[PDB]
Formats: structure tokens, C-alpha cells, sequence
């Protein structure tokens, strides 16, 4: 009765009772939350278990023997491994970031001062990419040498397998390949077992930040050498994010941040390095923060990670059909099974901040509106638009919390929109 | 609410879209809006503003904006310009201001109330400040 | 109580806050002397931050629906805050994740965009934590710029005169990067000497063991860059601050790069927001800077005056009690510069058995180690008369302690004594 | 008197200076990693082929850890590398609270108890980690 072939309607009406943000009224209207892909809402039971460790159970950790710090210390390191044990890879191969960001420009810069980014190397990206997962590149391209080029997209914003067959011809061999595993615009879930044998000598760093939080990922299966996410993205706390690296890689890399704790031996003129992971966590990390993106994971888990996929697809298919239905809207991605989470899309006629501005004044649906952090494709997007395009475009995404009637809510919106609103 | 009928107005008036070619100040706005693009197209003779023109997309809050920020500064000087946009700055940020010196420009006041798009109706006077060094 | 500046019934609030001390360890109270690590949470503050986190939260900057604008607001007006605490210019502080990352921002950007080259040297001291050595150090291999030290003597204490001694040697350091405060020593360090005798360098100051008890107006102390973190001034983790004046921040190039610091991008070139946002790249420890602007309000709201004073006579009797001990070495200035805590080993007994003892047997919480500063071990070392362990133990006060905990560590460690005799 | 972690079989081994020193012309030296909040221990062997004949050791340490290496000397002269390492093996085994064999151990089972300290396992192993390193 609430319309999911996934959870009934007891477990689902379970599910909603943990996000009190949903009991919101914007003028009258209950929140309608279809912003997910920029950050999402949080669980009550996982932010009281957040709260319950910084007053009860915090210290620093791993240097000191006090009741507290071995406390957290154990809490921190169970952390580690319940992420871990999510991405199918070992503890070690873990890292704590601040978050996406950091882990990409991690790997630019230790990727270079460990000489396995040499000058002349070419790096291969995509032209779908996050800010994140290109800016890094670019302007450090400038600083160490190497080369920037593209996997070209299509008209709609699309990265079709011809196009990476046809990379593959004009740069057989790049030394790393930084691909998103899903495009934050274009909702393109990537094909990146295509990508791992086509470019089977490349470094190959996959962008996991909307991939993860909806899809299972075992990082042995795709054969990715390194994958970075966000823990605000997967209901998580802010400030933490997450670097898996193989063990084999991990093991040559220069640390990207110095100080406390990923040292081993200090002296005046010479340092040398802790274990991994400790080597790559310079200074106190976001203790709380990975306590809280473990009890995150368990929270999922507890659900059922497969239900979480099947429902983000159903919902996924759902809002890419209503908002096709619409005659004066003009989407962008793959119309196709490669879509979840997410539709770009513009009203004929009207800003996106105007549109986004009136569905959360008058309906109180959150969206986003601008570039979502990709100027470059706004470019490719804008060649391929039948209408006056403005340079961005209006994003409803869909996550756990979310139903059929959100999505019903955002079409009368639009609809409204569309009619009034010269 | 913060759509009047003066602001929709604004938005859909076409008398200052263009480019000026060969102009004396072309100053390209930053994108402290999102998308929302100004580039505007200066003519002087002095210190008085002659014309000016702009192109860009944009929201109704920002094309309005600019579109009367541009019809209260053509024929007006450069300095004056500057204390206008000071004014029109102040009226945001919820401080003091006093109306004299912008006249319509204060039908724009009630955008204060939304933070967000505050941004829209300040960024051609951000790009007129930046062009008036 | 026994306290010249809280009355017994405003203390007794204070100390309630901070639920942590309910705990007990084998029949005994939590006696939470480890505070120059991180300190314990105010109750007030995280339900604060819950709220935050349940109701007002998204993503910033970049969205006009009703959270991402109440969110913003209060993620900027966080940001007022941490400026009028430091008394600078809103524009002129940075969110990061921490000290650490803070200053390896500041090594990375300032050679980077020029400022800190090959032919030019690095002055910082002997006393630093290891956030404030080992990337200087490190970073010198890969970008060529020279590191020097301004000494310490037999029990780590930076004299003015080695401060001063120092100038003539290293009459022209481009950077000069020093604590406020040491960690191991206590000393708080001479900022306005250091300030006019370097005063054509870049000056940092590692501010993350000064700032939570003692007030800082960077515009009077006239430093170039202050760094700090919050989970040591009661904050939530994960969170830092940078401070530099806006001059020299508007000529770095950003450390980090990404969404939220860029103005225009193409596929092949890049420009940068304006300040701060420049150096803010991604999504940032949003709820960490709210909860941060809270604990701002909760220490200010008790005076902040206050605190510095109430941290003051705790470390003046801390000090006082230990160096009473005849079977203890204490390192660092005993003097008036010595703040907030003590270094110090017993006689024939090795930091981390003193430390548990301290734990488990008396509820007493303190660290065992090097301190993240192992190359002052080597200092201490030749100043030490008894057998030197390569290491000490720490004992640190702050807000919710008292003169009974310091008592009661007193204690312990006269019970420690005889176990191992 | 009573205790906690420092029982009497951990106090007795502390204290015993049998071990204490270097060798002059070693056959091996290994100088452990600070992973331990600054236990040191630098080991010296003779070996006699695949045997091992004498150790010794020098380092600021930690009554657990030095404990910890007492015993673990004791327990490892005249013994090959591997009659050696599978000990090692066992003896990180009980600390991480996995299975292993109490006889291979023999009186290294007393320190059973300092698996309950998570904070003070570092103490313990630091001599048999590296022990490990120093026979690969
Ligand atoms: C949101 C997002 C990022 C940025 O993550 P932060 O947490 O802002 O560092 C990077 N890549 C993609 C694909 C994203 O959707
Ligand atoms: C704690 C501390 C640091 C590092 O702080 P993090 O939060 O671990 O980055 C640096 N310097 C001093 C003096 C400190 O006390
Ligand atoms: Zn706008
Ligand atoms: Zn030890």
C-alpha cells in the first residue's frame, strides 16, 4: 500500500520513523527530500550511538593505556573493519580520509612524489567527472607533468562502451585511470569491469562517492587498485570519508599528510613510517566520525544492503518514467538500466534555481540546482539540448527513505511550475 | 512571495541584452551564483556610463537585478555607481542602508528573507564593483 | 571546590556537563588528566550538534531548498564565530580537519606558489610536535628549502636567549613556524619576542595546545598563520581552524582541490573561488564546524577569562605537588610560563607501567610515550639524572578538573613508588 | 600484594637480568620499531647453524615487555628458528585471542591476562615481533 515490491508496509513505515528530518513542514507541506546525491538525512538510532561514544567512551587513540583511549581505540579499529568487511577487503587496506575530496588528491599527489605518476605518464578521466575526480588533476598536471585526456561523452551526457573502445585506441596504455563509478549528473552507473580489462596495466581509481551508498561493491571482483567515498553521502556523519588501496600499492606509497601517529622512528633530519594503515593517517583522524560511519554500515546492514539496491532501483525506474512522461522537460543520462539515483533535468523556460526555489517554497521538495560540481559537462550537455540551455540544470535524487509519492509530489511541482510561473 | 510582479517584470526585459563590440570594459562575472552568468559590456567617455549592456543566463532574481541595476546606472558616474552598489550590498546584509540613493531598487528588499538567493540578486553588482575598480 | 575563581555551586554545574566523569574505574571515579590529547565532550553541546545533524541538516553552498539554506547559515555563521574568537576577519579563517592538516597545507602551499624555494630556510624549534617537524622535514626532500631549529635546553625549555642566539646564525629564515605551546614542557612560548626578532618572516603558530586555555588576538600577536583543533578546546573531531591574514592568503595557491573552491573550470584549466571558500575543497566537516561555533559559545558563555585563570591555579598546584616528590624528574620551565601540564618519569619506573597503574588502580587518565615529540626525547635525555626511559609520562589539566584530581594522581603515585621498590 | 595485570610470575620475570647485554661479534642484530610508545628492545644472537645458542638484549622497557622478553629468551635458546617462529606464531596467536597450543608456549601462558589489555599487547609482542623480522 505504500507501493514497494521490497519492504512491506510495517518495515517501511520502520525505516521513515528513523529519519526525523521527514516529520519537517516547509509552508504546510511535509519535506519531500530529493537532494540525496549532494548529502543525505540521518538515522536517530546511529546519531544517539554517535553521541553515546563522544560522552561516555572518547579519548585519542592508539598512544595511550587509560580506560578511554583503549575504549576508543577498539571502537576506531572495529571501525576500520566494518568498513572493510563492506567493500570485501582487508582492514589494512583501509585509510580514513576527511572525505572524497581528500582521497583523490591523496592519490594525485602520492601517486607523483612516489614516482609511479611520472612526468610525460598520462592520466585518463572521463569528461562525466565530479570536480573532485578532475580539478586535482588538471592544475596538478601543471606541477608535476603528466598529461590529462578524456573519455569522451555523448550529446546526453552518456559514456557508451564505443567510447572507451575507442580511447583505448588513441591511449593504449595511460599510467592511471581515475574513472567515477557513477556520474553525480547523468546518474550513469559506469561499466567498470569493461573499463578494469580494457585498461589492464593502468592504476586503475574509481570515484565510488553515489556508487556506494546504493550498490554493493567487493573491490576484490572489480579489481579496482583504489576506490575513495564519502560517509555523508551513505546516511553518515561529515568529515569522513574512505581510501581502499591494495595492499601491494599501499606498501610503495609515498604518505600523503606528516605528523603524529603514521611515523615510526623521528629524528631531527630524518623520518621513517608506521604500518599500514597508520601510515597514511597523519594526526588525530575523525574518531568519531568513523565510529559513526561503522554503526552507519551496521544500521544498513541491519536492513538488508540488497534491499537498499533493489528499492533505489525501483524508486530509480519510477522517477526516470514520470519525469520522461513530461512534454516540457528535457532529461540528460542514459535512458536505460545504467541509470539510478539521480535525474538531471531542465523545465522549458525557467531557471533551475527558479524551479528548485519554488518546488521547496510551494512543495517543499528539496532539489539541486547549478553545475552539481561538473561545469566541464555542462558543456556537452549544452550541445545536445533542444531548448535554450542555462548553462545548469535542476537534480532530484532518490534514496532509502524516499517513496513512490515524493516522486509524485516533484511531478505536480514541476507540472505547477510549468503552468504558472512566467 | 519573492516573485512580484515588478521582479518578473525585470526578468523578461529585453532592451539591455547584448554585447557592445569594441567595448571600453568587458568584465566576465564569477560564479559566486552557480549558473547564474553576467558579462557585462561597458561604454564611458570619462566617468559617466554611456551605455552598458550584458549577456549571461540566469534566474528571474538575477536577470531582474541586473536589468535594474543596469537602467539605474546608465547616464549615472562611475563613483556614484559604486556607493550605489555599496547601498544595494548594505539592503542585503540587513544592514543600515537608507533608501534615497537606490530608489527601485528597493522592491528587491523582500529577496533578504531567502539566503540563498540573496547570492542572485548580488552577483551583477559584484561584477559591477569588480569592473569599477 | 578550593577553587579562587568558580564558587562551589557554578563548578559543580560545569563538571555536570561533561557526563564522562560519572564513570567509574574499579570502584573508582574518572580523574581525566590526558586533556593535551583531547579533551572530554560537553553534554549541551553534542545535543546541540544532534539537532543539527536530525533536523537542519544538508549539504552547503550550492542549493536554495529550506535545509541547504539553514545548514549554510548556520555552517557561515560558525565560521563568524571561530573569527571573533581569534579576532580575525571572517574571510581570514579556513575550516580543516585538524592542526595537522593545517600545517601541511601551509608547508605544501607555500612552496607551491613560490614563497618557500630551494635557497630558503624553515626556522622552527626543537620542542615541536611532530605536526609541526616531520612535514617540514620530509617536504624538504622533495621541494629543497633548508629546516633549522631554535634550540632547547637540558629540560627543553626555549630560552630568550637561545631565541635571540639564534637570529644572529639565522639572521633572514623565509618561514618561521613555532608553538604557542609545547606539548611535552608546557612552556608557553614568547610569541611577541619571537614576533619582533623574526620580523620579516612568515610567522606559524601551532596553536592547538594554547588556544583552548588562553586567549588569542592574532591581530595584536601579529602572526601570519595560527592553526588549532577543536577536539582539544571541548569540540567535536575532525574539525580544525587555519587562520592567515587575508594578504598573504590571497597569493597561496590551494593545497586541496575540488568542488566548492574553484570559480571556472574547463577540461584543461582552473580558477579559484575568493576567500575563504578557495581553501575549502568538498564537503566539509559541516556539523563539526556548527558544533565547533557551540563549544565557542559554551566556553564564552562561562568566560573564557575564567577558564585561562581556573587553568592557571590548577597547573600552579599541579606544578606545585610534583615538584614536592622526591622520587619524580619534572621537565620543562617551572616557572611562570609553564602551563597546563607536566612531564615527568619516576625513579626507576617506565612511563607506560606508571600510566596503568595510574589507570587502573586509581582511575587516573595520563600519557605514556614520547608525546608525539621523540626528537626532544633525545633533549631531555641529556638533562636527565636518573635512568631516562626515552619517554615520560603527562599529566594535563583543564576546565572540569580540580585540585582533589590532581590530589588524588598525587596519590597514585606514591603508591607506584612502593609497588615497583 | 594484590594486582591486577602485574601478576607474580610477570613481576619475577621483570626484574631478571640473566639476559641483560649485547653480544660482541654477533651473528644478528634486530633493533625493534617504535610501534610500542617507546618499549625498545635491540636483540643479539649466536646461532651455531640452524640453532639458536644464546640472546641478549638492551632497551628502556615496560615491565610487560620486558617480562615478555625475559621469557621469551629463556623459552627460545636451544631451539631451531622455526622450533622458534611457531612459538612466535602462537604466542601473537593467544594475545590476539585466536587459537593456538598451550604446550609449544609452555610458560609463556602466564601472560594469558595481558590479552585482556588491548593497549598493552603492544608491550607484550614487541620482543617476539621482533624476533620474526629478525629471522626471515
Ligand atoms: C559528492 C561527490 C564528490 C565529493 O565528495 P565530498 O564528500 O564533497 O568530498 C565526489 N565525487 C562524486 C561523484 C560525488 O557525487
Ligand atoms: C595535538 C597537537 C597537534 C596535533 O593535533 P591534531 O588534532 O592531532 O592534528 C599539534 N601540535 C601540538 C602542540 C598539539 O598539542
Ligand atoms: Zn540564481
Ligand atoms: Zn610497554
Amino acid at each position: 500500500h505504500m507501493r514497494s515490491t521490497v519492504f512491506s508496509d510495517e518495515e517501511f513505515s520502520n525505516i521513515l520513523n528513523d529519519f526525523p528530518a521527514l516529520k519537517r513542514n516547509i509552508n504546510g507541506k511535509r519535506l519531500v527530500y530529493l537532494d540525496n546525491a549532494a548529502s543525505t538525512l540521518k538515522c536517530k538510532s546511529v546519531i544517539e550511538k554517535m553521541t553515546d561514544f563522544y560522552l561516555y567512551h572518547y579519548s585519542n587513540i592508539h598512544r595511550a593505556v587509560h580506560t578511554l583511549a583503549s575504549e576508543a581505540t577498539v571502537a576506531y579499529e572495529q571501525a576500520r573493519e566494518k568498513v572493510a568487511n563492506f567493500l570485501n577487503a582487508s582492514s589494512e587496506e583501509i585509510i580514513f580520509t576527511s572525505g572524497t575530496t581528500m582521497g583523490i588528491n591523496f592519490l594525485v599527489n602520492s601517486l607523483a612524489k612516489s614516482g609511479i605518476l611520472k612526468t610525460e605518464d598520462t592520466v585518463l578521466i572521463s569528461q562525466v567527472e565530479h570536480h573532485a575526480n578532475l580539478v586535482p588533476w588538471v592544475r596538478l598536471s601543471k606541477f608535476y607533468g603528466f598529461k590529462v585526456a578524456y573519455i569522451t561523452a555523448d550529446e546526453k551526457g552518456v559514456i557508451t562502451n564505443e567510447s572507451i573502445l575507442k580511447t583505448k585506441e588513441s591511449i593504449p596504455n595511460p599510467k592511471v585511470v581515475s574513472i567515477t563509478g557513477q556520474s553525480n549528473v547523468t546518474g550513469q552507473e559506469m561499466p567498470i569491469e569493461l573499463i578494469r580489462e580494457t585498461f589492464k596495466n593502468a592504476t586503475l581509481i574509481v570515484d565510488g562517492a553515489q556508487l556506494v551508498p546504493h550498490k554493493k561493491v567487493d573491490v576484490k571482483k572489480l579489481d579496482v587498485d583504489f576506490l575513495v567515498f564519502s560517509g555523508h553521502k551513505i546516511l553518515g556523519p561529515t568529515g569522513i570519508g574512505v581510501l581502499y588501496g591494495k595492499k601491494a600499492l599501499l606498501e610503495q606509497l609515498e604518505p600523503f599528510l606528516y605528523g603524529g601517529e603514521m611515523i615510526d622512528k623521528v629524528t631531527f633530519e630524518d623520518v621513517t613510517f608506521n604500518v599500514l594503515p597508520y601510515r597514511f593517517e597523519a594526526g588525530t583522524q575523525h574518531i568519531t566520525g568513523a565510529v559513526g560511519l561503522g554503526y552507519t554500515i551496521d544500521y544498513l546492514e541491519s536492513i538488508g544492503f540488497e534491499k537498499v539496491e533493489k528499492h533505489v532501483e525501483e524508486l530509480s525506474n519510477y522517477l526516470l518514467e514520470k519525469m520522461m512522461e513530461l512534454d516540457f522537460v528535457e532529461v540528460y543520462g542514459p535512458i536505460d538500466s545504467s541509470h539510478k539515483s539521480l535525474v538531471s533535468f531542465n523545465v522549458k523556460g525557467v531557471h533551475p534555481h527558479d524551479v528548485s526555489h519554488i518546488l521547496d517554497e510551494n512543495f517543499g521538495v528539496a532539489t539541486r540546482s547549478g553545475h552539481h560540481c561538473a561545469q566541464p559537462l555542462m558543456g556537452v550537455l549544452a550541445k545536445g539540448s533542444k531548448i535554450d540551455f542555462p548553462n545548469s540544470t535542476v537534480r532530484a535524487s532518490v534514496y532509502l527513505y524516499n517513496t513512490k509519492e515524493d516522486i509524485d509530489v516533484l511531478i505536480e511541482g514541476l507540472k505547477y511550475i510549468r503552468r504558472w510561473f512566467e | 512571495m519573492i516573485y512580484s510582479e515588478f521582479i518578473m517584470d525585470y526578468s523578461k526585459l529585453k532592451k539591455f541584452h547584448g554585447k557592445i563590440e569594441n567595448a571600453h570594459k568587458v568584465e566576465e562575472g564569477k560564479n559566486l551564483s552557480c549558473g547564474d552568468e553576467v558579462t557585462l559590456y561597458f561604454l564611458f567617455d570619462g566617468d559617466k556610463i554611456v551605455d552598458v549592456k550584458f549577456e549571461g543566463h540566469g534566474c528571474a532574481i538575477s536577470q531582474a537585478s541586473t536589468n535594474v541595476m543596469i537602467e539605474q546606472i546608465i547616464g549615472k558616474t562611475k563613483q556614484e555607481a559604486l556607493e550605489m552598489m555599496k547601498n544595494a550590498e548594505n539592503m542585503m546584509l540587513g544592514k543600515e542602508f537608507d533608501e534615497n540613493v537606490l530608489g527601485p531598487i528597493i522592491n528587491f528588499y523582500d529577496v533578504k528573507n531567502y539566503p540563498m538567493r540573496v547570492k542572485c540578486f548580488l552577483l551583477p553588482w559584484k561584477t559591477l564593483e569588480i569592473a569599477l575598480k
